């Protein structure tokens, strides 16, 4: 026959699909996902400092000293505040500028 | 016990990438929330047999 | 694609080349086999990693806290916060998706350009000493060998050496 | 354009071709006439429709209600709402306009690439059996016919058949 | 780059050409020297200025007043205003930076295409009357002069005039 030299490109067993502005479902040799999809279920501390965990209690009940709320925590510092669905105040009433207070104490 | 820069109700996240689709409610230095299910960049070339 | 190499006049890819992204295949009296092109492949790799590092590292950090913070006393301010969240959501979603599409199109075309450029670099060096088969191969009008193949690959090929032999075999 | 075909070395377009986007014109002993290239045209059409479907379908819905909702008691919250509206307005206007410009540039270049690629596909097949006129045409060094033209168009052209006749007429 | 001219098969640039962006260098019996290509250069200039005018003039104006305007009575509305400011800041920063990168990539490739296109325009005109050196030059198989060089540059070159002399010197 004749003597030959050819130009060619890589190919593999990769099955990864990507979309383009022109074509869709295009298979490529390698790709990188830039979307974070992970929900590990963990609740960590934030930038070195733990969150204040009120549980069933609420900021109002916590500060006032609601008998149905356990002080047990008493942390001098926190990053965020974690709770639960539904609060449970003993003596009925209202709290003025309550939301502003929750934001103030959020950290 | 763990450390994270971004915290969500469904968990923590690695913060390395620019986008996430985990949860809208978020606290920390966090990626941009998008409605996308997947954002895949092509690094290699087109795969042809 | 855009430069007509990948899935173009070069129909398929080479499973046998694990060495790099673009390379050569030689078939002669000694023996056949594949070999990569380190220069072109590494250049592409450096550019590609620089690309994904661009769309990732250029994103701004900004510590924020997303939440309700507005009671039922103020449902207008809730709705305001909701308009804002969604407004940005629509902005980031649309921009991110189109970014990825446009960037992937560019990347595939980028690879295409690289293969085509290597093809042109080779053809420009070999000239009429070979028969351009059109599938991405060149059939020599003379007898090349492993010592001659390496000369083609490394950028120093002797045309006038094989000029007269090729001419005679060309008009054969 | 970028690949130098449209408004390039191929000066004008063909009014006579209603069949498709890119095609051939043959002029021989039988008779002249136009004919499209279904493969290249349909590929382009599929990509283009996929393009406009991308910039349209990828947009997020989001039911919202734009309005004042803030009295004269609160002119600061009005101004806030106004900053937000305008902020997004400036974002969407700028992004949309530049999107259209960049996408149109790509589209025209895309077409250019397609024509050029068809030209190269043809030239690579015909080789030296023809005189490349440079205007987008090839003058045969032999006598081709409707039976031979169709062979060129459909991808199966016999070079060695016309090799010797072309050579003699070439050095004429 | 993408079309393999700049930093490609044409290794360096010409300091000696202050006349324009792309041009010729001729070396003959009369004397050497540089000369620009007004058509290609001016076309590029018009497109480039139209480009930077696009990313600048298409930006929306919008008179606004950025400031605090919210007391310590309302720290939630402060935080809202802050989320909004930063939200847009992150949007404009990211979009602007990626815009510049993508546009610069296109611009460099655009220039590359222009040089390559001029090279192809020349080569397509000269045909086999010259030896394509591969560095961006063409060595004539005949004796060209300042009167002949200008003919090449201005788009009217006489191939059949130098056909037979070139052929004989080619098979020399």
């Amino acid at each position: 026959p004749g003597d030959q030299i050819c130009i060619g490109y890589h190919a593999n067993n990769s099955t990864e699909k990507v979309d383009t502005i022109l074509e869709r479902n295009v298979t490529v040799t390698h790709a990188k996902d830039i979307l974070e999809k992970t929900h590990n279920g963990k609740l960590c501390k934030l930038n070195g400092i733990p969150p204040l965990e009120l549980g069933d209690c609420s900021i109002a009940g916590w500060l006032l000293g609601n008998p149905e709320c356990d002080r047990l925590l008493s942390v001098p510092e926190w990053s965020y505040i974690m709770e639960k669905e539904n609060p449970r105040l003993c003596y009925p009433g209202s709290f003025n500028d309550y939301e502003e207070l929750k934001y103030l104490l959020s950290s | 016990n763990c450390e994270t820069k971004c915290q969500t109700p469904l968990g923590a996240i690695n913060t390395t990438l620019p986008f996430h689709n985990v949860h809208p409610l978020t606290i920390g230095e966090c990626p941009r929330y998008v409605k996308s299910e997947k954002l895949v960049l092509a690094t290699g070339l087109r795969n042809v047999p | 694609g855009l430069f007509g190499a990948i899935a173009g006049f070069i129909e398929g890819g080479w499973q046998g080349m694990v060495d790099g992204w673009y390379g050569y295949h030689h078939s002669n009296d000694q023996g056949s086999g594949y070999a990569a092109d380190k220069e072109s492949t590494q250049k592409a790799f450096d550019g590609i990693t620089n690309k994904v590092n661009s769309v990732i590292e250029k994103m701004n950090t900004q510590f924020e806290a997303v939440g309700k913070e507005f009671s039922n006393l103020e449902r207008r301010l809730e709705n305001l916060n909701k308009k804002m969240e969604d407004g940005f959501l629509d902005v980031w979603t649309y921009n991110a998706e189109l970014l990825v599409l446009m960037e992937n199109e560019r990347t595939l075309d980028f690879h295409d350009s690289n293969v085509k450029n290597l093809y042109d670099k080779v053809r420009m060096q070999l000239r009429d000493n070979v028969k351009e088969l059109g599938n991405g191969c060149f059939e020599f009008y003379h007898k090349c060998d492993d010592e001659c193949m390496n000369s083609v690959k490394n950028g120093t090929y002797d045309y006038p050496k094989y000029e007269e032999e090729s001419k005679l075999n060309r008009n054969e």
